[PDB]
Formats: structure tokens, C-alpha cells, sequence
């Protein structure tokens, strides 16, 4: 499990970084607003 | 609808581009070859008298 | 289909801006080519209604033609050679003693 453990850790950090910027699309087709969606971006750190 | 999206830009403008990123994600993880797998499945068997 | 119905008239009603009803210097370099290109495909488009006119008019010559047309796909078809793939360089020779 040595071997194949070290390859795992490294992708984890991309994902949480793509879903931010689909995130911020599909709030700007809800409103039709390219600015509201960064209200709703900034309340992701307070939550964690 | 067209109607629909006429009064709705931005929307569509997000459409596009998400089918554009996901395009751009598969071409990194998609195989490349010269040709599709077409070789016919073969068997050889061998004996000696 | 799918983009046409949605992105292609989005982007007509923002990217395109309302014609200009009076535009009286209209004048350019790059203008001047498209003028002349814009009324070469008007000369064009007359001379083929009145190709089609007179073809509805002559059935036979139409006829003849179409017969001719496809009397040459029927030949050619025969006379030309078939293959499979073609052939390509790769760079490698194998020679068998």
C-alpha cells in the first residue's frame, strides 16, 4: 500500500479548485449576473 | 428555445463554456493511437513428434 | 443544433449592433473589395434564375444532360481502381533473404 498511497495525496487539491469555478458558472446562469456569485463564493471559508 | 436565451445571455454563454471545459479535461486523460483497435483475435498452437 | 438554437442567438442580440440608417461616406480600402465582391454574387444570382428558367423551359436539353451525367458516373465507377489503405512511408525496410 506504500507504493500506491504516495501517487493518491497529490490530486486532491485540483478537485476542490474545479468545483469552484463550475460553482461560479451555474451562479451566474441563475441570476444572469456575472457579479452575485461572488457574494455566495465568499461564505465557502466560514462554513469550515 | 432561442426565445429563451435571447433574454438570457450570460446563460448561455455558461453552456458553452462548460461543454468547452469539459472537452479541455478529456483531452488530458483521453488515449491517442494511430489507428482504433481493429486486430483480429488470433491463436497459435504448438506440438512436437 | 443544440448551439445554434442557444448560443449563436444570444451572442446576435449583444455582439450585433443596430444597422445604421445613414451611413453616407461608406468609404474604406477594405470596403471598396467587398463592394465589388458584394455585386459580383448579385450578377451571379441573375444569371442563375435565368438558367433555371430556361431549363424548366427546355426539358429536353435538361434531360439529356442529366442522362449524360449519370451515363459517366456509370463508366467512371468501372474504370476507376480500388484498393484498401494506402501506402506509407514509415521509415523501416524489411528485407527477407
Amino acid at each position: 500500500l506504500s507504493l500506491e498511497e504516495r501517487e493518491s495525496g497529490a490530486q486532491a487539491p485540483f478537485l476542490y479548485a474545479l468545483s469552484l469555478l463550475i460553482v461560479f458558472l451555474c451562479l451566474a446562469a441563475l441570476y444572469e449576473s456575472w457579479s452575485i456569485p461572488f457574494s455566495v463564493l465568499l461564505v465557502v471559508p466560514l462554513g469550515v | 428555445m432561442a426565445q429563451f436565451f435571447i433574454h438570457r445571455p450570460i446563460f448561455a454563454w455558461v453552456i458553452a463554456l462548460v461543454i468547452m471545459l469539459a472537452g479541455i479535461l478529456t483531452l488530458t486523460k483521453m488515449p491517442i493511437a494511430q489507428y482504433p483497435t481493429i486486430a483480429p483475435p488470433t491463436v497459435t498452437i504448438a506440438a512436437t513428434y | 443544433l443544440i448551439v445554434a438554437l442557444t448560443f449563436t442567438p444570444a451572442l446576435c442580440a449583444t455582439i450585433l449592433k443596430q444597422h445604421d440608417p445613414n451611413k453616407e461616406p461608406s468609404n474604406n480600402i477594405f470596403a471598396r473589395f467587398f463592394r465589388s465582391f458584394n455585386n459580383g454574387f448579385d450578377r451571379m444570382s441573375h444569371s442563375y434564375q435565368n438558367g433555371v428558367s430556361r431549363m424548366l423551359k427546355g426539358k429536353i436539353f435538361s434531360g439529356v444532360l442529366y442522362a449524360v451525367v449519370v451515363a459517366l458516373l456509370v463508366f467512371l465507377f468501372q474504370k476507376l481502381p480500388s484498393s484498401f489503405l494506402p501506402e506509407e512511408d514509415q521509415g523501416v525496410v524489411m528485407t527477407l533473404v
